[PDB]
RNA sequence: CGCAAGGCUGAAAAAUUGACGGAAGGGCACCACCAGGGGUGGAGCCUGCGCGCGCGCUACACUGACAGAGCCAGCGAGUACUCCCUUGGCCGAGAGGCCCGGGUAAACUCUGUCGUGCUGAGGAAUCCCUAGUAAGCGCAAGUCAUCAGCUUGCGUUGAUUACGUCCCUGCCCUUUGUACACACCGCCCGUCGCUACUACCGAUAGAGGAAGUAGGUCUCCGUAGGUGAACCUGCGGAG
RNA sequence: GGCUCUGUGGGUGCUUGGCCGCUGGCCAGACCUACUUCAAAGCCACCGGGGGUACCUACCGGUUGGGGAAGCCCUAGCGGC
């Protein structure tokens, strides 16, 4: 900001500050820099979580069952199991979160869905 | 790789939305930096609200930007505009006929970086599936009547928009005999637009114009034998396909090579081929009492 | 890209998910891809037609690896199996369930029996032999194997480490270093030291790939490349 | 999504690779490697227009030929090879009568 | 309201960067070759386009007819859907309502009964097509444009033959650029324009016509001066 | 006879003693309080962002009144600069 405002470094760090942080999914815009005033909160930080993140995208119910879940280690991230509930998972990697290999949670939702294949 | 696209269609429409917002706001933000430098008074709810102000002097440079046009406004197409070229594949409905085969096949041409499928049995969410699974930029799929065509369905890929239009006066480039036809050129064609002022004309021409591969801006002026027309009168946009010589520096012969429509849009949908519950953003009414008076484009 | 040439050729396109093995052919012909659609797909670039066949698999693939006489392939998946495919008629000729070969584990920071932890029953890399007929496996964990492929038999596993000061160097960790807080190399023991430098925690809260603050206090044991 | 590529250059020098090799009491190559000398030789000399001489022009094909003995034949072709690559980038009454 | 709003007039260039090619070498193509498949074109019906033309639809027999047995889908639910019009009679003061007459598959599989019998699969051309593709089959819907003389979905059964090459027909592009190591290549060719200069030709210093070229440190001593013991500078000698 | 729960011991890393004022002692302890020449070298030392600064504190530069380490000189002193 105290930079003056036709500042080509200005242009061109305000687009690379707010491509990063929307990339990260802690703006929801990349269009304006007082989403990063007063929309930039350790909150945002917290809700990009991954407990948070996957009571969201509804793979746990609340965020205490999900915290649990992922300290048994139900939860990889990609490819890589995850014991870490701090992982923070950007915007691009909560299209691959899911369960793990032989999860007895994935049982559970396949006998739900009555789609037990167990081979 | 479908939650993938299912998250950024969800996240463009928030965008979008938020865009609304933030456009209702920057509206009052335009007029407090064109009081600051020209001394105008201005009124004083815009001149009274300190979280303006206060946000004005971090935002002043996007209205900067988008003043000289540096920036591009957030689009489906902006995000690829002139680096890939737009692949495309054209298909018939169901079980084509012979006529339209050679139609779609004709429109395949039209384009330079086109390919046609066989229809047969394939489920049309299948369909929409394989282009996406194969990246493609753009289908376009053909309705006949009996023999002679009269729908396109032109449908932006990953979640672009579609745009449904009605095809009158079609004039095969299958009629005429090989002796006076030939093998269509596949040169980069030049295009052109005639008569698109209003903001939905800029969406179709946006939406026209992005099936063409981007043209090498060297020297593009002077290069280049075949151009393409796109010109509405009464909403019915009328394209023709010609290839050109430049016989002097005053003068130009001209050489009809394709297929004539004059097609009219009836829906223009903010969601793919697939989605049949997409929100439109433009739809022709009919049975309204001055739907016909009102001209859209 | 080309190197000769240094722009793009390419952009192949049909999987759908991220692609994570790739392996040319010694003698030039194929490209094979692995992704986690499940899938691996037999790229054929240099000929005329440029064509892709698809190998439907059960999970995601992990590792690609050639014969060196370039007739046969193996991918290794994530269900923790290697499946040895033909590359000329594309079927899969010979497996190995591995699951039971390489899980050796349980971490310090892992609620689960060391038999139960999945995320270290799989084989992250795999390589032929230069004679091509034993394959050598290694993966998150603690073991490598080292596999026939044609008499489908583990013919040895070799331990990585011995050094307990690393983590998952033992499936069996013993209940005199457990506490009544968590374990005994878990309590954060920064605070007993003399130097700044070294009482300073410069460290990201959740950052599994490396951070410049990097704790790094017994770190995992894994094999990423053989 | 990593940064945008920006542009960096890197000044090499003329000395050989065991002066980039790391610091160890003997050379990892044999004896006929290291004097390969970092740049190449068309980074060492390459002939060109900028660096010819006066009355001589330098060819694609790096030889000097000079425009003296030039015939005019091989100069209209070079004016056309190089013309290709451009292209590719109130009077008197008897003054009016007589 | 002011300007715009006064007719040597009477319809059908740029270029030191430009104009057009040729030869060689690449890339691609069911508008190319190669191997096959399928339409249309023969008879009838009809939308449409301008009597003609195709696009669909139907009939045309070994892949047969009759009678049985068994066994398979998917999309589809707006208190909403109905094929006519009539001879009679009922209850109808009258308008109507009644009654009785007349005009969740196909396919497939198995088992038997009969046996080619106006009971004949489309010429020249021309077009299209390479894997759940060609082709057969039914079921459903009718979505503000188009479409009932049909349209669009949806499932089912599912092949032959290419998957090579630029030889033919073409299309695109290299011969300038766009990156550097290895490695390889090695001044593509023609007809004119334009510009600069040089001289020529001939009518009235001059507009045209025609052409060509592009090497004494340290220490000491003897001196002479300086600000004097000393100390400094300069010189002449010895170590 | 069975399930469940609980307790103790061993194991879950390669085997060199219990304690102390530890070259010696003690496990029954013993003796109790001495001995002393000359305080100290400097630096660093993690509070989230933007902003205010009246008061306190930190740093820098000064002002009055006292204080005199040390440096310099000599008429030698209770000295002088």
């Amino acid at each position: 900001s105290l930079l003056p405002p036709d500042n080509e470094v200005r242009r061109k760090h305000e687009t690379l500050l707010l491509d990063k942080l929307y990339d990260m999914g802690i703006l929801s815009t990349k269009a304006k820099l007082s989403a990063v005033e007063h929309n930039v909160t350790v909150s945002a930080f917290a809700r990009r979580r991954l407990p948070v993140v996957m009571t969201r995208l509804r793979m746990a119910e609340t965020v205490q069952a999900a915290t649990k879940l992922i300290e048994q280690g139900h939860v990889r991230v990609g490819v890589e199991e995850v014991r870490d509930p701090a992982f923070l998972v950007t915007r691009n990697m909560e299209d691959f979160v899911t369960w793990t290999v032989g999860s007895k949670i994935k049982q559970n939702i396949m006998k739900y869905r009555d789609k037990l294949d167990d081979f | 790789m479908l939650r993938k696209q299912a998250r950024q269609r969800r996240d463009y429409l928030y965008r979008r939305a938020l865009l609304l917002r933030d456009a209702e706001i920057a509206e009052k933000r335009a007029k407090l930096r064109a009081a600051l430098a020209s001394g105008k008074p201005l009124d004083p709810k815009i001149a009274n609200d300190k979280e303006l102000r206060k946000d004005f002097d971090y935002d002043v440079s996007r209205d900067i930007a988008k003043e000289q046009g540096e920036i591009d406004i957030d689009d489906e197409y902006s995000e690829l505009s002139g680096i890939v070229d737009p692949r495309v594949l054209v298909t018939t409905s169901r079980d084509p006929s012979s006529r339209l085969m050679a139609f779609s096949k004709e429109i395949r041409l039209m384009f330079p970086t086109a390919i046609r499928l066989n229809r047969g049995n394939l489920i049309l969410p299948d369909l929409v599936m394989s282009a996406q699974r194969e990246r493609l930029s753009d289908i376009i799929l053909l309705h006949e009547h009996r023999g002679t065509p009269t729908a396109i369905t032109i449908s932006h890929f990953p979640h672009g928009p579609t745009l449904m239009a009605s095809l009158h006066n079609v004039v095969l480039r299958a009629d005429i005999p090989k002796s006076i036809k030939g093998t269509v050129s596949e040169s980069y064609p030049h295009l052109i637009f005639e008569g698109f002022r209003t903001p939905l004309g800029q969406r179709v021409v946006k939406i026209l114009k992005h099936l063409f591969p981007p043209r090498d801006p060297t020297n593009n002026a002077k290069s280049g034998n075949r151009v393409i027309t796109f010109v509405n009168q009464d909403d019915c946009i009328e394209v023709r396909h010609h290839v050109y010589v430049r016989t002097n520096y005053n003068s130009v012969e001209l050489s009809e090579v394709g297929p004539r429509f004059t097609m009219r849009p009836f829906s223009i949908t903010m969601g793919t081929l697939e989605n049949k519950d997409a929100d439109v953003e433009w739809h022709l009414s009919q049975y309204t009492r001055t739907g016909r008076k009102k001209n859209y484009f | 890209w080309s190197v000769q040439t240094g722009q793009l050729l390419d952009r192949l396109s049909g999987h759908e998910g991220p692609v994570s093995s790739l392996a040319f052919a010694p003698d030039g012909s194929v490209l094979v891809s692995g992704s986690w659609d499940r899938t691996a797909r037999i790229w054929s670039i240099f000929s005329r037609t440029q064509t892709s066949e698809p190998l439907q698999l059960q999970s995601d693939v992990l590792d690609v690896a050639f014969r060196p006489d370039s007739k046969q392939i193996a991918i290794s998946t994530l269900d923790g199996q290697l499946t040895f495919w033909s590359v000329s008629e594309a079927q899969q000729v010979s497996g190995v369930d591995g699951r039971r070969d390489v899980s050796g584990g349980r971490r310090i920071t892992d609620r689960r029996t060391a038999a139960n932890v999945a995320g270290t029953k799989n084989f992250n890399t795999i390589r032929y032999s230069m004679d091509g007929t034993c394959l050598l496996a290694g993966g998150n964990s603690k073991y490598i194997c080292l596999y026939s492929t044609t008499t489908m038999v583990l013919l040895k596993k070799f331990t990585v480490s011995v050094n307990l000061s690393l983590s998952g160097t033992q499936e069996f960790l013993n209940s005199k270093l457990m506490t009544e807080a968590g374990p005994v190399g878990l309590l954060d023991d920064q605070g007993e030291a003399s130097d700044l430098e070294d009482r300073i925690d410069r460290s990201l809260p959740g950052s599994k790939r490396g951070d410049p603050g990097a704790r790094k206090k017994f770190p995992e044991v894994r094999v990423s490349g053989v | 999504k990593p940064k945008p590529p920006a542009p960096t250059l890197t000044v090499v020098s003329d000395v050989a690779t065991v002066a980039m090799e790391d610091a160890q009491p003997a050379t990892a190559q044999g004896v006929a490697g290291g004097e390969t000398s970092m740049i190449a030789p068309q980074e060492v000399y390459a002939p060109s227009k900028d660096t010819a001489e006066k009355g001589e022009v330098v060819t694609k094909a790096g030889i000097p030929i000079a425009k003296q003995e030039m015939s005019r034949e091989e100069k209209l072709r070079r004016r056309r090879r190089e013309k290709e690559r451009i292209r590719k980038a109130v009077q008197s009454s008897g003054a009016y009568k007589l």
